[PDB]
RNA sequence: CUUUAAAUCCUUUAACGAGGAUCCAUUGGAGGGCAAGUCUGGUGCCAGCAGCCGCGGUAAUUCCAGCUCCAAUAGCGUAUAUUAAAGUUGCUGCAGUUAAAAAGCUCGUAGUUGGAUCU
């Protein structure tokens, strides 16, 4: 039984709200995980990257905690990356799905050559930082596939992308970093300023000030 | 930073060239004093004579005795320590044998526990080490 | 110096990871659903379709009025129309690129055989070919992967000197009707 | 953005600021969009409409926000002349 | 009622069998 | 019969020729890299395995075997040279505060590079 906190869930759960996009054009952060259950829910899946044990030393002896990293994905234009550390491993699993909501990104998508059909690649070269590790993405002919590691890889058909180049540098043996490198290459398709994007925005009333009298009464 | 202009081909060519040679892969391969050392002179096999059965110590941590065997090479007289691969295979060889001896698969590294050894045996008295550890020819009387 | 050609290929190319269990498992299910022998048999029309995607990404980068993209583009679609993996009204070169392998593995004799009725299943195709039993326009063909031209899908038969159509019944059949 | 036929093939089109022409990321938790009144030019009561500017987190992180929006305003005719 | 990844894996992370615990996680978890 | 200088082989054709230890598929593996058993018996830092990390000191997921399992398949292991991987020779395209590294400092020839400006 969802009982909203915040106000954009109380308009989520009253049918105000009835797109995802509609929350990502006003860059309003999302703080309750059953807003993304909402409008997603049945298309979501998710894959344990690693399990990382972490040690922090004490006076009598090691203090063992367990780290894992969660993809997240529709596989049509959505993608999220949560990590959570806990004392045990089935805890520390079930709070990391729940970032991995949290943070999950639309993706913009291209054409390589001839625009016929839905888009199929990234719109333009993007690279991704983090950590000393880079990661570039390159658009591929229609067909191609993921040319890329297997770790990125699964980030990359996460998200709906279905040919892509890729290269890598720096250390990609840590896969925390390898795929949070991955992930900002993602995130920074719908940054990236294209002739497509140059008309004059036309501005929409927010939620919160079109639903105001709904927010009152409630 | 490094010369960009457009007559910079000589420099660029004479730079790498000076600077290939720090690569030691490289030094190694063009240089010639690592195909003078090499026993084998270049060959991924060769043809020897057993001298003396030896048993070599193997590194810590591991604690055992690897068994090998001596073996004086036919084309240029040189000695090597060879290393009998499988259980028992050391049974199969008597001294004065002439063996096959190959690389043992770090060209030219040791490898494992076994210290200082770069070869192992292949075959015995044209018999290879294989069919006679598995049963199926032996040794010619 | 002999009156000899020296000239030959390789057909296929092994995959760069020997243990990938998600090619594993795509390959295994077309080597099922099509009936083939061994993994190399779907290494060898993967080949022969990634020569095909590289000949289009070259003349891709052409002028659209370069005369070698109109001349090299027309007979590649053309020669992709005949033997039925393309369609007719999809002549343009951006449409190969949409192709895959399992438009090339359905047009082998194997399979348009049991697609026809004359075999049970796609196994029962695989040794109806390979013991004779089956002609092309009066040619007998026994090879699994001869790849059936357009207009040769209506001249796929029992042969004519097989059991299972006019011919003489085979030798288990005579032996066992004069047992008794 | 759009095909050969003309359909819209974008899942949505992000907001643009107003002073720097940046595009505004679903993420940017630091970009702000504001609401101006606009008033009678007789009574000098809140008329019912608005204008309205998006800046963006970058702009306003440098300290160039407060600027930027009286510049906007200014153009718009909502600012006296100096 | 067989045995738990969970637990094989919590306890034996750090032991000889470490490679294979982390193995029959992976496979109960995907 | 055909082939061929004459033959052989392939192709074409009478006769004989297939049920289950056979008209019997092999080569390497099963802790990770890397697909696939903490199964059962033996050994006990020995014998041996192991490209690397490592296994073996009386309950060995790794040795020797049985069973089972999986990778390619009329082929599959090993040694060696070499290409990619190597953006670890870097023209595209690497580095030089602390990880390897800017000459003690300045002059100076060859070399390299060189500000507007004309229909
Ligand atoms: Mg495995």
């Amino acid at each position: 039984e969802w009982m909203p906190v915040t106000k954009l869930g109380r308009l989520v759960k009253d049918m105000k709200i009835k797109s995802l996009e509609e929350i990502y054009l006003f860059s309003l952060p999302i703080k309750e995980s059953e807003i993304i259950d909402f409008f997603l829910g049945a298309s979501l899946k998710d894959e344990v990257l690693k399990i990382m044990p972490v040690q922090k030393q004490t006076r009598a002896g090691q203090r063992t905690r367990f780290k894992a990293f969660v993809a997240i994905g529709d596989y049509n234009g959505h993608v999220g990356l949560g990590v959570k550390c806990s004392k045990e491993v089935a805890t520390a699993i079930r709070g990391a799905i729940i970032l991995a909501k949290l943070s999950i990104v639309p993706v913009r998508r291209g054409y390589w050559g001839n625009k016929i059909g839905k888009p199929h690649t990234v719109p333009c070269k993007v690279t991704g930082r983090c950590g000393s590790v880079l990661v570039r993405l390159i658009p591929a002919p229609r067909g191609t596939g993921i040319v890329s590691a297997p770790v990125p890889k699964k980030l990359l058909m996460m998200a709906g992308i279905d040919d892509c180049y890729t290269s890598a540098r720096g250390c990609t043996a840590t896969l925390g970093n390898f795929a949070k490198a991955t992930f900002d290459a993602i995130s920074k398709t719908y940054s990236y300023l294209t002739p497509d994007l140059w008309k004059e925005t036309v501005f929409t009333k927010s939620p919160y000030q079109e639903f105001t009298d709904h927010l009152v009464k409630t | 930073g490094k010369c960009r202009g457009l007559r910079t081909a000589r420099k660029l060519r004479s730079h790498r060239r000076d600077q290939k040679w720090h690569d030691k892969q490289y030094k190694k391969a063009h240089l010639g004093t690592a195909l003078k050392a090499n026993p084998f002179g270049g060959a991924s096999h060769a043809k020897g004579i057993v001298l003396e059965k030896v048993g070599v110590e193997a590194k810590q941590p591991n604690s055992a005795i690897r068994k090998c065997v001596r073996v004086q090479l036919i084309k240029n007289g040189k000695k090597i320590t060879a290393f009998v691969p499988n259980d028992g295979c050391l049974n199969f060889i008597e001294e004065n044998d002439e063996v096959l001896v190959a690389g043992f698969g770090r060209k030219g590294h040791a490898v494992g526990d076994i210290p200082g050894v770069r070869f192992k045996v292949v075959k015995v008295a044209n018999v290879s080490l294989l069919a006679l550890y598995k049963g199926k020819k032996e040794r010619p009387r | 110096p002999v009156a000899r050609s020296w000239v030959c290929r390789k057909t296929y190319v092994t995959p760069r990871r020997p243990f990938e269990k998600s090619r594993l498992d795509q390959e295994l299910k077309l080597i099922g659903e099509y009936g083939l022998r061994n993994k190399r048999e779907v290494w060898r029309v993967k080949f022969t379709l990634a020569k095909i995607r590289k000949a289009a990404r070259e003349l891709l980068t052409l002028d659209e009025k370069d005369p070698r993209r109109l001349f090299e583009g027309n007979a590649l679609l053309r020669r992709l129309v005949r033997i039925g993996v393309l369609d007719e009204g999809k002549m343009k070169l951006d449409y190969i690129l949409g192709l895959k392998i399992e438009d090339f593995l359905e047009r082998r004799l194997q399979t348009q055989v049991f697609k026809l009725g004359l075999a049970k299943s796609i196994h029962h195709a695989r040794v109806l070919i390979r013991q004779r039993h089956i002609r092309v326009r009066k040619q007998v063909v026994n090879i699994p992967s001869f790849i059936v031209r357009l207009d040769s899908q209506k001249h796929i038969d029992f042969s004519l000197r097989s059991p299972y159509g006019g011919g003489r019944p085979g030798r288990v059949k005579r032996k066992n009707a004069k047992k008794g | 953005m759009q095909n050969d036929a003309g359909e819209f093939v974008d899942l949505y089109v992000p907001r643009k600021c107003s002073a720097s022409n940046r595009i505004i990321g679903a993420k940017d938790h630091a970009s702000i969009q504001m609401n101006v009144a606009e008033v009678d030019k007789v009574t000098g009561r809140f008329n019912g409409q608005f204008k309205t500017y998006a800046i963006c987190g970058a702009i306003r992180r440098m300290g160039e926000s407060d600027d930027s929006i009286l510049r906007l305003a200014k153009a718009d005719g909502i600012v006296s002349k100096n | 009622l067989g045995t738990d990844p969970y637990e094989d894996f919590q306890e034996n992370w750090n032991t000889k069998h470490s490679s294979g615990v982390t193995r029959e996680l992976m496979r109960e978890l995907n």
